């Protein structure tokens, strides 16, 4: 085709949809175009130009790396691609949010005035953390069924289907004896036995002689519905309960598809028809959880051993092994066996070539494990012990702790933290029996919103991160990595398992299927 | 297994002990012994101070009987979560025992063995009073053998300090040797081992090993089947030699022969040590050296029945933790600084010793 005509039919057709073209875009874009005539040539033109306009333009000016990608995307070469399939996000990296509530939306920190989280944070941060959590559990209080009735929605005026809400400012006055007070805020032990509970408005005394408390493990910093009385500047509990949690699809259909999971994608995943299908592109798409890898022990990587051959077939997309990786994680010695655990370890992927060239191999250490374990979120194990691993097993990520792991539509949160047991030694009202633990305390994690409802000093956090530990809206999966128990749970399209901890757990561990979302256990304790 | 000693070299027995768990629980939670006997042991209670519980008066027990906890974490003495996690190890038997006066633990016969290493020049040493043959099998300089093994082996030197420690030893102490050689990974270890095996029954079979020092890749616990005991003869890594190691007028006369007399040394101290907590050959001194202190604080903290000491990596016997008491971890000395020099003297005085002196006023 002539390159002077094709060149400004090009120029033209940008130009149309009032698009410039640097010179090198569009001499990029004529040899791209050179092999196409006019039966197929003004047709490219338009795609091409979708393509353009798809992405996220700053500007009428276009540079050539844009056109590139479109023109590659026209070209299709996402053929069973594994960027936009699967990512491994660190906490880090997950999207600041900040809900403002007058515009009542939330708002990404460079639409706003807030500053970059950084470690050292100002003492305002530190409040902000609570403030900010107490803001998104106020916003998903209020747009539950309790909200006020429509305009003469019933002739006689109801309490908000009884369960009409009000803060702790409101009621320090005229509202003695009160005998319907509801009230959201955290629960405090402000002096040792004088329970207190505290909002972003003020305090009051919590007179918890009856509890009449529903099913879920409260602790000090839980946010609650305390429902009860006020008189002599105490509130007198009547019933204690959790705020009702949400899922996904119902926070997305108030608030739009907001990508709150974080990741490449500007929508939620959930919400992708293009991506429903690459989902299901392989119906035995599947992953492997597992916990405390103890690579330093010799029986842990002969097992290692053992769990590859019985997954040579059918290998998955990609090996998860939370942290805690180690009998003796105490310094020198331990980094030594970390580098000696992970030159063993692509021993034996080498050792397994086709799983090495089907599997990724990803790492979430825990708080005992070398580094900056104590606080978090925890940064990736060093690079120092990671750097023979790097260049051996190039497909292999090592990783925050927590970390957020997208595989297409759904959404995997992974933390390594022996949680279970922090909650129940800082639990103020011993649970009732007759629901299982697990299930506290997937309901105490769901309902609370956050992977650490406990006290700072019992959870410590880098103080402007504290959103990378929130839980919100619900993920597919909530993989709490922890000693106590390995288990599987449900709730609000959410399954919360535990992969336990492989030294004893017997060696077992989980299995998971995104493209039905189910859960296999890798019950392999002879082997 | 205990070892202890008839007459002869040695004798044994296979024994186990009811390892206690503090339980500290009966009356819900049960299993198969009612042992709520004789609560007195009020320390692990009073470590919890870090942790912060009320009321709490000291135990109630039970053995260890799985690898797994009573999750339903109660207790009947006053309600709350506990450890409940002591035994350790084992110090004494509980189904007869001695006053543990006249110990007298040394065994007459033993095979002499050392290890110490260089990857290219490792020193697999033999060296007995008995038997002139000897070693230093294996070099990777394949071309090529130890050469001092034969002219500095034999030191052409014996310690007046032999005649004076040598009584624990039944020939006398002999400096003169011959050696072979070996270069394979497939052939030393599989060779040392039959030799070993057979070298013991020249001594009859049933005997120690005295292991000068195991300073190669620990060559303590990572040796081959030892048939019966390993005694902690082996000096700690005090020689750190690893240097070109054919410099033998130290690395061949002090660090083999002399470092014979160091089997005197070793097994007197520890013997002397068994005289005031009883564990002679298996003992941790000049390591960090905490079980004289440790073993005597238990077992006084049973004379006024108090404590036996868990020990995890990190510091205490107690639960979880509230950062603020640890706050101090995370955080007298003063310089009068006369710059100006008035009732001239030789400025000093130095003082030692100071914490010992501390403990006496309280």
């Amino acid at each position: 085709m002539a390159p002077e005509r094709l060149r400004s039919r090009a120029l033209s057709a940008f130009k149309l949809r009032g698009l410039l073209l640097r010179g090198e875009a569009i001499k990029y874009l004529t040899e791209a175009l050179q092999s196409i005539s006019e039966l197929e040539l003004e047709d490219k033109l338009e795609k091409i130009i979708n393509a353009v306009e798809k992405q996220p333009l700053s500007s009428n000016m276009i540079e050539r790396s844009v056109v590139e990608a479109a023109v590659q995307e026209c070209s299709q070469s996402v053929d069973e691609t594994i960027e936009h399939v699967f990512n491994i996000i660190g906490a880090f990296d997950i999207p600041r949010f900040v809900y403002n509530s007058e515009r009542k939306k939330f708002l990404p920190l460079l639409m706003t005035n807030h500053p970059a989280p950084n470690l050292f944070g100002t003492p305002r941060d530190k409040a902000e953390m609570f403030r900010e959590r107490y803001t998104i559990l106020h916003q998903r209080t209020h747009r539950h069924e309790l909200f006020t009735p429509p305009v003469i929605g019933s002739h006689p005026d109801e309490s908000g289907s009884k369960f009409q809400l009000k803060t702790i400012e409101t009621l320090l006055g005229s509202t003695t004896k009160i005998g319907d007070a509801i009230v959201l805020g955290m629960i405090t032990q402000l002096k040792e036995g004088k329970f207190f509970l505290e909002d972003p408005t003020g305090t009051v005394q919590l007179d918890l002689s009856k509890a009449q408390f529903h099913s879920g493990l409260y602790t000090e910093a839980c946010f609650v519905l305390a429902e009860g009385w006020f008189e002599d500047q105490v509130f007198h509990v009547n019933a204690f309960g959790f705020p009702p949690t949400e899922p996904s699809s119902t926070t997305r259909a108030y608030y739009g598809n907001i990508n709150f999971f974080g990741g490449p994608s500007n929508t939620s995943v959930k919400t992708s028809a293009k991506l429903k299908q690459l989902e299901e592109e392989n119906k035995d798409a599947m992953f492997v959880f597992l916990s405390d890898v103890w690579l330093d022990q010799v029986e842990v990587l002969e097992k290692l051993r053992i769990m590859f051959a019985g997954y040579s077939p059918a290998p998955p997309t990609c090996f998860i092994l939370c942290g805690n990786f180690s009998s003796a994680p105490y310094g020198k010695n331990q980094v030594q066996a970390l580098k000696d655990s992970l030159k063993t370890l692509a021993d034996i992927i080498c050792e397994y070539p086709d799983i090495h060239q089907s599997s990724r191999f990803v790492f979430v250490p825990g708080p005992e494990d070398p580094g900056f374990g104590s606080i978090l979120p925890r940064p990736p194990l060093a690079e120092s012990i990671t750097n023979e691993f790097r260049q051996r097993v190039p497909f292999s990520v090592f990783t925050t702790n927590p970390c957020r792991i997208q595989y297409c539509t759904q959404e995997i949160t992974v933390f390594r933290e022996d949680l279970v047991n922090k909650m129940c030694r800082n639990c103020v009202r011993f649970p009732s029996s007759n629901l299982a633990i697990p299930n506290h305390f997937v309901k105490t994690i769901l309902s609370q919103g956050h992977l650490t409802p406990l006290p700072l000093y019992v959870c410590p956090v880098y103080w402007a991160y504290d959103y990378a530990l929130r839980v919100y809206p619900v993920p597919d999966l909530l993989v709490i990595a922890d000693k106590y128990d390995p288990f599987t749970t449900t709730n609000t399209e959410c399954l919360c398992i535990n992969p336990g901890s492989f030294p004893r757990s017997g060696f077992s561990f989980k299995v998971f299927y995104p493209s039905n979302k189910t859960v296999e256990d890798s019950k392999l304790q002879g082997f | 297994r205990l070892w202890a000693l008839v007459g002869s070299d040695l004798h044994c027995i296979r024994l186990s002990i009811p390892r206690v768990f503090y339980v500290n629980q009966r009356v819900a939670k049960a299993e198969e012994g009612a042992s709520y006997r004789k609560v007195n042991r009020v320390l692990p209670r009073s470590n919890m101070v870090y942790n912060l519980y009320e009321y709490s008066v000291p135990e109630d027990m039970y053995q260890e009987h799985i690898n797994e906890i009573n999750a339903e974490l109660s207790a009947p003495d006053i309600e709350g979560v506990y450890e409940t996690q002591v035994p350790l190890l084992f110090r004494a038997l509980v189904h007869s025992l001695a006053q543990f006066s006249y110990l007298e633990p040394g065994s007459i016969r033993h095979i002499y063995l050392y290890h110490h290493a260089q990857a290219h020049k490792a020193l697999f040493g033999i060296f007995i009073p008995s038997q002139r043959r000897a070693s230093v099998f294996v070099l990777d300089t394949v071309r090529s053998n130890q050469m001092p093994s034969l002219g500095a082996l034999y030191s052409a030197e014996h310690g007046l300090l032999l005649e004076k420690v040598g009584p624990e030893l039944l020939p006398p102490p002999k400096h003169t040797f011959e050696v072979r050689a070996e270069t394979d990974l497939k052939t030393i270890c599989r060779a040392i081992q039959r030799f070993l095996l057979a070298y013991k029954e020249e001594r009859r079979g049933p005997t120690l090993i005295a292991v000068q020092s195991s300073w190669e890749l620990k060559r303590l616990a990572s040796e081959i089947p030892v048939l019966e005991e390993f005694p902690l003869v082996p000096i700690c890594v005090a020689d750190k030699i690893n240097y070109g190691v054919l410099d033998w007028q130290r690395h061949g006369a002090r660090r083999m022969i002399r470092h014979y007399l160091n089997l005197d040394t070793c097994l007197s101290q520890a013997f002397e040590m068994s005289r005031y907590f009883h564990i002679p050959i298996g003992n941790l001194p000049e390591d960090i050296s905490t079980f004289g202190s440790d073993l005597f604080f238990a077992r006084h903290l049973q004379r006024h029945n108090h404590l036996l000491w868990l020990s995890p990596t990190a510091r205490p016997d107690l639960g979880g933790k509230e950062a603020d008491d640890n706050c101090l971890v995370m955080e007298a000395t003063v310089e009068i600084n006369s710059s100006g020099c008035y009732s001239t003297v030789c400025v000093e005085l130095d003082l030692q010793n100071l914490a010992v002196n501390t403990i006496l006023q309280s």
